[PDB]
RNA sequence: AAAAGCCAGCUUGACUGCGAGAGCUACAACUCGAGCAGGUAGGAAACUAGGACUUAGUGAUCCGGUGGUACCGCAUGGAAG
RNA sequence: UAGCGAAAUUCCUUGUCGGGUAAGUUCCGACCCGCACGAAAGGCGUAAUGAUUUGGGCACUGUCUCAACGAGAGACUCGGUGAAAUUUUAGUACCUGUGAAGAUGCAGGUUACCCGCGACAGGACGGAAAGACCCCAUGGAGCUUUACUGUAGUUUGAUAU
RNA sequence: AACUGUUUAUCAAAAACACAGCUCUCUGCUAAACCGCAAGGUGAUGUAUAGGGGGUGACGCCUGCCCGGUGCUGGAAGGU
RNA sequence: UCAAUGGUAGGAGAGCGUUCUUAACCGCAAUGAAGGUAUACCGUGAGGAGUGCUGGAGCGUUAAGAAGUGAGAAUGCCGGUAUGAGUAGCGCAAGAUAAGUGAGAAUCUUAUCCACCGUAAGACUAAGGUUUCCAGGGGAAGGCUCGUCCGCCCUGGGUUA
RNA sequence: GUUCGGCAGUCAGACUGCGAGUGCUAAGAUCCGUAGUCGAAAGGGAAACAGCCCAGACCAACAGCUAAGGUCCCAAAAUAU
RNA sequence: UAGCGGAGAAAUUCCAAACGAACUGGGAGAUAGCUGGUUCUCUCCGAAAUAGCUUUAGGGCUAGCGUCGAAAUGUAAGUGU
RNA sequence: CAAAGUUAAUAAGGGCGCACGGUGGAUGCCUUGGCACUAAGAGCCGAUGAAGGACGUGACUAACGACGAUAUUCUAGGGGGAGCAGUAAGUACGCAUUGAUCCCUAGGUCUCCGAAUGGGGAAACCCAGCUGUUACUAGCAGUUAUUCAUGAGUGAAUACAUAGCUCAUGUAAAGGUAACGCAGAGAACUGAAACAUCUAAGUACCUGCAGGAAGAGAAAGUAAAAACGAUUUCGUAAGUAGCGGCGAGCGAACGCGAAGAAGGGCAAACCAAGAAGCUUGCUUCUUGGGGUUGUAGGACUGCAACGUGGACUUAAGCAUUAUAGUCGAAUAACCUGGGAAGGUUAAUCAAAGAGGGUAAUAAUCCCGUAGACAAAAUAGCGCUUAUACCUAGCAGUAUCCUGAGUAGGGCUGGACACGCGAAAUCCAGUUUGAAUCCGGGAGGACCAUCUCCCAACCCUAAAUACUCCUUAGUGACCGAUAGUGAACCAGUACCGUGAGGGAAAGGUGAAAAGAACCCCGAGAGGGGAGUGAAAUAGCACCUGAAACCGUGUGCCUACAAGAAGUUCGAGCCCGUUAAUGGGUGAGAGCGUGCCUUUUGUAGAAUGAACCGGCGAGUUACGUUAUGAUGCGAGGUUAAGUUGAAGAGACGGAGCCGUAGGGAAACCGAGUCUGAAUAGGGCGACUUAGUAUCAUGAUGUAGACCCGAAACCUAGUGACCUAUCC
């Protein structure tokens, strides 16, 4: 009963290896710098599906305190301007009305402005 | 191992020299006596022909406790304790020991 | 083992500063001279279970041979030559396909039984050949009708 | 201090067989002990008494003694043990 | 006891003094306070003898002031030929901190066209050496003894011969 | 340290060893001593100027004291 | 619906995959088994198949049993390949030209000079070596490079008392 | 929670306070009790930080709200009152 | 002249590129409270680093500390306030 | 004019991803090899020249093989029937259905060495003597080792004798040995947490003696009551009784169950013969009867012929097996392909559908297979036959016999479970020493009663142990790191002086059909052609990763200081297990590799060059726990027998539970403790297990592995070097 199962081995090999393709140089070359290089990468893209939620976030309020700072108006008076306001205390559409929106964002700044009102 | 200490029982005194002539009988219950009715002579044949025990200690002996649904009274036997001797000989029983 | 067969029993250097490790030898088992580390060994694999337990074995594939019915009560049928013309016909005269065991008398019959190794569905058997896989290895089968003292004898 | 302190008389309970109940806690240990019996000992009786005002003052099993021993006593008695 | 004594012996301490020496803990000679000299474990002497050990001097002198020169071999340029040790892989800088308490790789900050080539050693706690120092193992060896057990051997006595 | 010799080849040549010398002690012979179970043999075809062991290491001077203890030797009274 | 789901040594449960399993169940296979290879599918995972290609004989199913049974890692081992690195070294002495040789000459052969040793780096002879000798032919490796040359290789002779 | 049964490993930890001891009331020093922390628990804060503070992670998510702590730029929120 | 040995101008010197105990084979896979190594997937639960003894202190044996199962739930003990 | 600002690809190279290369041979398959193991045999050979070498022998010039100057075979027999001319090419004379080659059996010769032996001698040697031969300063053929035994002769000191010597006869017998045995000699390491007792074990080793087995054995026995009746093996008792620094451990027997089941001689006593201490009556020897004993038996008085390995395991027939082998059934087409046995269509067979080949999987193609025949010689086995020869019962008891340094006793040992102990009992050394049938011994010190037996004389099959071997074979063995070190010219190469050690490696294609030719090239090697199903198929050749080196390829990078990453993403390129496509990736955020150990390692703490292969928690037996199943106070067969290494069935011997208390006497649902019937203690109250399986843990086994320095035994070694001659 001297068996090997020789080739189910070399597909664990096989399958982490074609699974583990496309950084630098070696490690494909290689073995085992690879089997960390696929697992520290979604080590932190599972933080950064947390991190690109906590930095499209700054994106979000970074740009909508530059144009409500092109207005004038800081991020901090205007938010406190939604909880003051109305239903609306949607957050990150209004981020999103940075294209063109004089309507949309001085307007609804201006519900901020009848809110702090 | 008492971790180089010397053990419980590595710390017993010597208790009791044994009797090389040590001799039981196998003894049975009298609730045997309530499965086989009568069986009269009670004896190493109807207990081994009852398939009781059959490798036995040389006797027999019934205890006290146990049921006198026996009837006969020539239970053959080579010592029955006296408590049973109140049961089955005031229960028509007859003492063949030996 | 290593110590059943070998060449060496001796250490083949001495190991302080002379590069590599702590080391026994090439016959220690992790080089191609390998010893095997706990492995098969010469063992048996034999039980037999208890009569009741046996018996009651029996009468279980027994009775469902009893109602699936593909054992059918044959007569003697013991016939002149040993041809499997004969057993061929007698046994395709109903012709249950893939595989049959051939309840015989205990008299032993002779002409399909010093044949019919070539009929490749036929299990010459008797009630010396019982167990289970005697029978669910078949599953169909025909008897001969003296099966009351060749079946309840000690079943 | 109702003395555990001090002094006189009795005095040999610093009894036997225990022991519910406990405490302490690896175990081994250890700390007590109600109460009962068998008789006791003081004390008129009641009452007290299983060492000392409590706490050091002590060690595991073996092995060999000392005595008793309704025990066994290697077929059998005894004896040896 | 003789006799030698800062001994191959005094750490007692650069003992003391004198000589060599301008410069003199070392050297010699005496002193001798001899921790702890020392007599067959010879002691004190002792020419010749020493690949001795020191201390001094003469001689000669690139050792050095303080170096420089040329000759040959590698080196190095090419042709042929062509290994070893070596290792997680790494496109591997600096400072200051931090931290199993000393950074290349970390935080902050600085400078850096890309790749080489010839020489050099500060790192990479460089290799090569499962520390030979120390410690531990109920570890083992070897050695010693008036350890304990023995053994042979040595020597009594009995007793068959 | 006398000397010459010898000395760790894979470190060390020396004051280390050795050496004549000197000292003591043991052995009367089938030695003592030694090797081997013994046998056999060395010692040596040796006979105390010889053999064995111990010290020290030419030559010159000198080797002092203490037998309490140890060991050794010898003796036997008694104890064991 | 509510509540729970950090988790090492720890303990419990469950499942995957390999191989053999006569079992059967039940197929595939040259129109292509296995195995390999690319693959931009699926499965909580382990894992599974689809297609393209190599490839030309056994393999897969299911379910259950049985196991030398699930691979990084130990100076693990064995086998191969790096690396350093075209770098070290090229193993203590000087040849030189012309001509031949060949296909190809530095290194083969000759001529002619030079040079060296010469109480040897001569000749002869122990042990040793065990045919290495010579002749002819050849250049797979060997020659530390080349190489027509050779103690290399093939063939043949060669030692006489 | 007890009981019973298997099956374990753990023996040597630190650190932060707080109260002790020893020490120059030296120490990232020892040695106690006491809680936490790590170990064996990410993320955030303090420039990186195992131990301090906050906050205990099944997973997705281009959701919001908030703990401490921050809001002149890196680096997000207050040139806030 | 051969390893319990030998040799020895003696250092612990040598006994075939080599010795305080040679080399080869077997015992014997000697042993090793000490080092290293350990291989498929998941889920759930979840430590200790301490007491007592110990030729014991870098190790064991209990007990405290986990886990699972079973028997009831001391008729609630547990755990808070 | 200019002034600013801005972005560019051209990349020496490099990276990503892709394509195709070589390289390496894992893979994947095969298996001629090996392992284990069953059944049946054989289990020894040899001086009448062994084992084992060395050397030769072939028309080829090797080497292996095989044989032995006759030499790559010869004789004789018998089978056998077409080619032969081992290995294999490779050649040649040839040779051959007349019957070869070949197979078997028997005989032949048998180089040298070697037990090795005429004598010496280092292995393949030298030198002889004698007897005939035949010729020569030849050659041939044989004899000539030793010890033992047996004779014969000889005949010293010293007369006989004796020692001693000489000759002759007898392999005897020395020697080689697979494993098992027996007997002697006999450790250590371990473990006991160290260790001096123990253990390990009387095991490792070593020496001797033997056979197919060995020992083994016929009560001077066990036991304890009616109790049987040599042994041996297995199960049981059962780790029970015991012993033991009573630690750690070691360890029975009895009885029962199964197999196997055979006992028989002698001396003694006596009787007869002889010869002789013939010192007469001899009281020693030789021959033959006598008879081998326990409830004594024989001798003395009585008195019976039973086959017999036992009261002859001789010879003659019978029968059959190894030893040569022989016959031996049952089919065609189509499709596919290079090829059918594959798919398809049909048919047959039947004591043969085991298995293996066949270009690709066969029952009908072949070998075979099942069955059925066959051996002269061949080695046997077995049956029948008279013979191959020694035994019986029996009553009585004149006296004798019956196993002398023997039992015993002392001391020192040892074994027996037994470690000196109460120590049995046996066997040693040493010493002392009986009785003898009215006897003597055993009954775990020992003294009486009882039970049993008769030593101190010898042989004994059978059941058992193990295989180098001979086949018949079998595999939930194994597939080329495996499986034997060794599938291969393996114990090879090679190392070492030696003892020793000890490798690596199989696969073309079906078939070499092995690439004619042509061209390049000094040659090799290539390239065309052609070969084959295929030439990436081309001689280490199936399949071909992997590290390494490449060559091409779309994108990006020559203001950059990263565990080399994510996440987002400008921009570019391409279009997929058709998918919210992929390949990129500037730039930008945030990001201390993996393992053991630790309190804490990112580490300047280890360790890892890489890649692939191998490579580590088992089982044997036992216990416990948990479940599963079965039956249940009833569960349970072990060993063994049967049988296909089947199954089933038999086999109840034994084992578990079915009350315990107390050391024990004993008592008993109570019991012990204690004056207690006081209390306490354990107890039914306190309510089912048994058996099997399976899993975890356990314990003896190297027992999860890798690991020393070590210990002892056996053997080798003085050419290095030291000494010495």
């Amino acid at each position: 009963a001297r068996v090997k199962g020789s080739v189910a081995t070399r597909k664990r090999r096989k399958r982490i290896l074609k699974l583990a393709k496309g950084y630098y140089g070696a490690k494909h070359r290689l073995f085992k710098t690879a089997k960390e290089q696929v697992m520290n990468s979604y080590y932190y893209a599972f933080r950064d599906r947390r991190q690109k939620k906590r930095d499209f976030r700054k994106l979000w309020i970074a740009r909508i305190n530059a144009a409500a700072r092109m207005n004038g108006l800081s991020y901090s008076k205007l938010m406190h301007g939604l909880k003051l306001a109305d239903i609306e205390v949607n957050r990150k559409m209004l981020a999103d009305i940075a294209i063109a929106d004089a309507a949309a964002f001085t307007a609804l700044a201006e519900e901020a402005k009848k809110a702090l009102a | 191992f008492e971790g180089g200490q010397t053990e419980l029982f590595r710390r017993m005194p010597k208790r009791g020299f044994l009797n090389v002539n040590r001799k039981e009988y196998a003894i049975v219950n009298l609730e045997t006596l309530n499965r086989l009715e009568d069986g009269a002579t009670v004896s190493a044949e109807t207990l081994v022909a009852a398939k009781i025990v059959k490798d036995v200690k040389s006797g027999v002996k019934v205890l006290a406790n146990g049921e006198l649904t026996a009837k006969n009274l020539t239970v053959k036997v080579a010592k029955v304790s006296a408590a049973a001797k109140a049961a089955i000989e005031a229960a028509g029983g007859s003492v063949e020991e030996a | 083992n290593r110590s059943a067969v070998s060449g060496g029993g001796k250490k083949p250097w001495r190991q302080k500063g002379t590069g590599r490790a702590r080391q026994g030898s090439t016959r220690s088992p992790q080089w191609r001279g390998g010893g095997t580390v706990f492995g098969p060994n010469p063992r048996s694999y034999a039980y037999k279970l208890p009569q009741k337990v046996r018996q009651l074995a029996l009468k279980s594939v027994y009775s469902t041979k009893v109602t699936d019915g593909k054992l059918i009560a044959v007569d003697t049928l013991d016939f002149a030559a040993p041809k499997t013309a004969e057993f061929a016909k007698v046994i395709s005269a109903l012709s249950i396909e893939r595989k049959v065991l051939v309840v015989l008398p205990n008299e032993g019959n002779e002409f399909a039984e010093l044949s019919a190794r070539n009929l490749e569905n036929v299990k010459v058997t008797t009630a010396n050949s019982a167990s289970v896989l005697d029978i669910v290895s078949a599953d169909k089968l025909l008897v001969v009708q003296s099966a009351l003292t060749q079946i309840e004898e000690v079943l």
